[PDB]
């Protein structure tokens, strides 16, 4: 099984969520 | 040489490539100075001594955007997405047309460049009315871009001739990629062509008094989103069909590669209101629809991430790497051809994350028109696309010229690629972080040194990135001209085949490929989506035109 | 065999990844939809087309006298007619009470400018011939800076304004 490929898509997913939720929070702080 | 008699397409390709890199060099000269600016250091008095035709920061910015983002990327697209399918099919393209395309490109460039150099079109690469450039700028830009319609013809011609000789056979993988690529571009290109023909040209010649800026922006961003996928897809083609061989493995799936390109055909054009979330006069309902479709255009790159990572893991295991991370160490990190796009892909993770934030309608109000945005896009085009193009010096250039790459030139190449990548990453931190502090894009901030005190720390990252990327550019110039001007030739290199990867196949794959090969159908679906996504708003805007007078404020 | 078993396993996980991806994208759509149903959505520009003539806007109508640009249109609502021009904003300052809904109506007599209120989600493009309408309620009193964040010529980097929110 492609464990390595899975580690890469895990890293990508965490990056997407940190970006998105961090900006969602900034949006509500300024609203 | 007798090699260009057999394969004249090698010479034309080379001309596209060299012209493209000259453009990249001249446009990139302005980058370090713009980075230092975003570090609160004003180095423009020195730049004006070196280049006395430069009158302002914003003229330098216009040259940077036009030469790097419009010119270099188009010429790379035209070189890669004509020559690669030609070599896969082993058929010669219509050489009359191929030379015609090069001459259109070159003439349009020269014509556009003159007012840029004379300070007559300091309007940036988006050229938003009612800021009014010189007519030669719009005429030249229009002829440069239309050059691509001839490339579209050339590849459809190749594809048709192959089908006539091979009836009942499915389109080969690289040629399938190029056909859907160029068909996508035809649809995409209509926004800008319409803007130029109906509005910018008659206006710049004096034939009409004003232009409606809202309809102009709307037509612009029809083309303005899918143009960035136009920049990207040539690197993807290389990453899917060439990089796996260079890594020591194979492409793990033909159908998944085809599906990603197909989704780009369908979803790249009907989304441009994501560039207009802050525009008046466009209904919020339509903004949401375009926001939703923009999140879907993310899927083919999400898909790409898995398919390519799995291909590289496969190569890594074939070369004896074990465990979670040992497959990485076993990859050929001594080959600049392998290293450059892979570093590109790493930086594309934060780059894509920023893109998804930008797409999310109301979240865009946090980051719109701040330094965040150039942070996002330098990770995408100035890193992945550019680095992929830089790596092709090391396999494509010998295949075109017969000139070998020396071991010293290889080593130099590895340094250039790492410094470029590290430079972009450092800048990305500074620009992203400055953007969150409300520092605007498109601004000579160094000339107002007390205006953004809260951003002192991210500014240090911008200075540093400035000097690192200056060193990388200088080393690149030196390296490019060492390869080109080198005396030694070896015609056996020019006659060798391209390093196309093999594919792993499954019983599943043929049923999927046939459905995807119905290109007439898929093209029709993509056209209808553009009409539904754009039609209702354009009918409303053309009904209520309010043209306004032009201004020159430089 | 080795390669066929690899094709099969890779594809099996990829289908999972794709399903997860779609799920994540759908959750973001729901969370965006939520913002459109709250007060924070007031910063989305009105979609109505409201045409004006940029050549007469300093001579006639609601933008011609900046000292009368702040107008009570509701019991806790004020409308502000703002001019963004080369290179400044009028009125300067913009004075408004805290806790009231403020409707900004912004136009330009020349080129496109930005209107970005530092510390808020107000971040709107301003086009000549067209009125940009956005709504916001200021919670904290004090001075907020307006930044032109669209390139508008050589004075762009020095084009700032001020809002004062009174207790
Ligand atoms: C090539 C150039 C570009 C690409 C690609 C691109 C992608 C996106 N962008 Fe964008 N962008 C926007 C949204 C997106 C979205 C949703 C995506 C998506 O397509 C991105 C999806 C990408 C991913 C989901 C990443 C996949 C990750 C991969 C593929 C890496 C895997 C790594 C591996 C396999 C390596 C592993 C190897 C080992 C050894 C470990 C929005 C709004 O929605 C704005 C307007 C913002 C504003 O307010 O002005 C915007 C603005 C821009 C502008 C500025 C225009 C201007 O001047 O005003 C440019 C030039 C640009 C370029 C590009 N952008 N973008
Ligand atoms: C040494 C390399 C580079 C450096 C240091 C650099 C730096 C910069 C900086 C700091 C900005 C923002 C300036 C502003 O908003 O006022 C900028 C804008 C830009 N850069 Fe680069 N850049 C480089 C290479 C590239 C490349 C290779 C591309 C494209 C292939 C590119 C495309 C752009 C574009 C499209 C803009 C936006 C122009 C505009 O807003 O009108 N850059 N660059
Ligand atoms: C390396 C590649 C480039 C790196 C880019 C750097 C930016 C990364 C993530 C930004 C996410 C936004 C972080 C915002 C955090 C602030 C927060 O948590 O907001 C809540 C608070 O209430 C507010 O007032
Ligand atoms: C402006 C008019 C210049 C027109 C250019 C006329 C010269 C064209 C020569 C040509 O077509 O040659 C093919 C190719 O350049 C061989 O390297
Ligand atoms: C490379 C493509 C070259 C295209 C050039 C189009 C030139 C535009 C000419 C169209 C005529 C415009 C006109 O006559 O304007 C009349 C208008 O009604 C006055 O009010
Ligand atoms: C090669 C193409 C030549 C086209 C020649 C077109 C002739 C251009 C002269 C008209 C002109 O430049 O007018 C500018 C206008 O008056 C101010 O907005
Ligand atoms: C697949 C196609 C996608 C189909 C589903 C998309 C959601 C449709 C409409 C939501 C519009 C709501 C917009 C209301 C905002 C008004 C507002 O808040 O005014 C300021
Ligand atoms: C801070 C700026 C960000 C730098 C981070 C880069 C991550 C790159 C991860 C990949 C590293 C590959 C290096 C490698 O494994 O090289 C093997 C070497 O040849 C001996 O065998
Ligand atoms: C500590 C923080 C200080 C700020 C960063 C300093 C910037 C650059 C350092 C020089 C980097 C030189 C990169 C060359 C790496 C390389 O070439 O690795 C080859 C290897 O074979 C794999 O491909
Ligand atoms: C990494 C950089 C993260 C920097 C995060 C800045 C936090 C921020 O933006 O402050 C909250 C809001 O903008 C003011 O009410
Ligand atoms: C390695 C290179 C730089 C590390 C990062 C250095 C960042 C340290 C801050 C430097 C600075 O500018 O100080 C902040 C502020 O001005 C206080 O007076
Ligand atoms: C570390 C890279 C060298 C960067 C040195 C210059 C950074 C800078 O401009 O700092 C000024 C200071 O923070 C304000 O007085
Ligand atoms: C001039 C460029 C011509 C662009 C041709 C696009 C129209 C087209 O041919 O679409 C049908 C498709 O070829 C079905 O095989
Ligand atoms: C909380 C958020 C943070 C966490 C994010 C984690 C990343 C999410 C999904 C990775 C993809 C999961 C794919 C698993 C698929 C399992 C599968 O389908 O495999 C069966 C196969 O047949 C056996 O041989
Ligand atoms: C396998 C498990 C299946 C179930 C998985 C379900 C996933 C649900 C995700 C998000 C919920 C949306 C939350 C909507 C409420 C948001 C409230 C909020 O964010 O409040 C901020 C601010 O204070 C207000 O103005
Ligand atoms: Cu007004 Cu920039
Ligand atoms: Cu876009």
């Amino acid at each position: 099984k492609p464990k390595g490929a899975l580690a890469v898509i895990l890293v990508l997913t965490l990056t997407i969520l940190v970006f998105w939720l961090g900006v969602y929070a900034v949006f509500f702080a300024r609203g | 040489s007798r090699v260009y008699e057999a394969y004249p397409e090698k010479k034309a390709t080379l001309y596209f490539l060299v012209l493209g890199f000259l453009a990249l060099i001249v446009g990139s000269l302005f980058g370090p100075f713009q980075a230092l600016n975003y570090g609160n250091v004003d180095a423009y008095p020195l730049l004006k001594r070196l280049l006395p035709f430069v009158q302002s920061y914003y003229q330098g910015l216009t040259l940077h955007g036009v030469l790097n983002a419009i010119v270099f990327t188009q010429l790379f697209a035209q070189a890669i997405m004509v020559y690669l399918p030609a070599r896969e099919l082993n058929m010669r393209p219509n050489m009359g047309l191929m030379w015609l395309s090069w001459w259109m490109a070159f003439i349009g460039l020269v014509v556009a460049a003159l007012p840029l150099l004379a300070n007559e079109a300091t309007v940036l690469y988006t050229f938003y009315p009612p800021l009014k450039g010189h007519w030669a700028f719009y005429l030249g830009a229009s002829v440069f871009v239309l050059s691509t319609w001839v490339s579209i013809y050339i590849v459809l011609d190749l594809w048709r001739r192959w089908k006539a000789a091979n009836p009942g056979k499915v389109t080969p993988l690289v040629t399938y990629m190029a056909v859907v690529f160029w068909l996508m571009w035809f649809l995409a290109s209509l926004g800008l062509v319409l803007e130029a023909v109906l509005f910018l040209l008659p206006w710049s010649f004096g034939l009409v008094e004003g232009v409606d800026p809202l309809v102009a922006r709307t037509l612009f961003w029809w083309t303005g989103h899918p143009i960035v996928y136009f920049w990207l897809l040539p690197a993807y083609a290389i990453i899917y069909t060439i990089l796996p061989k260079q890594a020591g493995g194979k492409l793990v799936s033909d159908p998944m590669a085809r599906l990603a390109f197909l989704l780009f055909l369908l979803l790249s054009t009907p989304v441009g209101f994501h560039h207009q979330f802050a525009d008046p006069g466009i209904d919020p309902t339509w903004k949401m629809i375009h926001s939703v479709l923009t999140l879907f255009v993310a899927v083919p790159s999400l898909m790409t991430a898995f398919t390519v990572a799995a291909s590289l893991e496969f190569a890594g295991r074939l070369r004896g790497g074990r465990g979670l991370f040992g497959w990485i160490r076993a990859l050929p990190w001594d080959n600049p051809a392998f290293v450059a796009p892979v570093l590109g892909l790493l930086g594309f993770i934060p780059g894509g994350a920023g893109g998804i934030v930008n797409a999310s309608f109301t979240l865009d109000y946090v980051v719109h028109n701040t330094a965040w945005v150039p942070g996002h896009f330098h990770l995408q085009v100035a890193s992945l696309v550019t680095l992929t193009a830089m790596g092709s010096l090391y396999w494509l250039l010998p295949n075109l010229t017969g000139k070998p790459i020396s071991d010293a030139q290889r080593r130099l190449g590895l340094a250039v690629v790492w410094l470029w990548f590290l430079g972009m990453m450092i800048m990305a931190v500074g620009l992203h972080w400055a953007g969150l502090l409300n520092v605007p894009r498109r601004a000579y901030i160094a000339q107002v040194p007390d205006a953004y005190p809260h951003a002192a720390v991210p500014m240090v990252f911008n200075v540093l990135a400035g000097i690192v990327l200056l060193v990388a550019l200088l080393l690149f110039i030196y390296g490019l001209f060492s390869v080109l001007l080198s005396r030694e030739r070896k015609p056996e290199l020019a006659e060798a085949p391209l390093p196309f990867a093999e594919v792993i196949s499954g019983p599943e794959d043929r049923r999927l490929v046939l459905a995807m090969d119905r290109i007439g159908f898929w093209f029709a679906v993509a056209a209808i989506l553009v009409v539904l996504a754009y039609g209702p708003t354009l009918v409303q805007l053309f009904g209520h035109l309010n043209p306004v007078p032009g201004w020159r404020l430089w | 065999v080795d390669e066929h078993k690899a094709h099969k396993a890779i594809l099996a996980y990829e289908k999972g990844w794709l399903a997860f991806s779609l799920a994540m994208l759908f959750v973001f759509i729901a969370l965006i939809a939520y913002t459109l149903a709250t007060h924070t959505a007031g910063v989305i520009p009105a979609g109505k087309l409201e045409r004006v003539d940029p050549t007469t806007v300093r001579q006639e109508g609601p933008w011609a006298d900046p000292a009368q640009a702040v107008v009570q249109t509701g019991p806790n609502q004020y409308t502000v007619y703002v001019l963004a021009f080369a290179f400044g904003y009028q009125p300067n300052p913009i004075e408004v009470p805290q806790g009231a809904e403020i409707v900004f109506k912004i136009t330009s007599p020349d080129v496109i400018h930005g209107f970005h209120v530092e510390g808020t989600n107000i971040n709107v493009e301003v086009l000549p011939g067209e009125v940009s309408t956005v709504r916001y309620t200021f919670k904290r009193p004090g001075e907020y800076r307006i930044i032109c964040n669209q390139y508008c010529g050589l004075g762009h980097q020095n084009m700032f304004g001020t809002i004062v929110v009174k207790e």
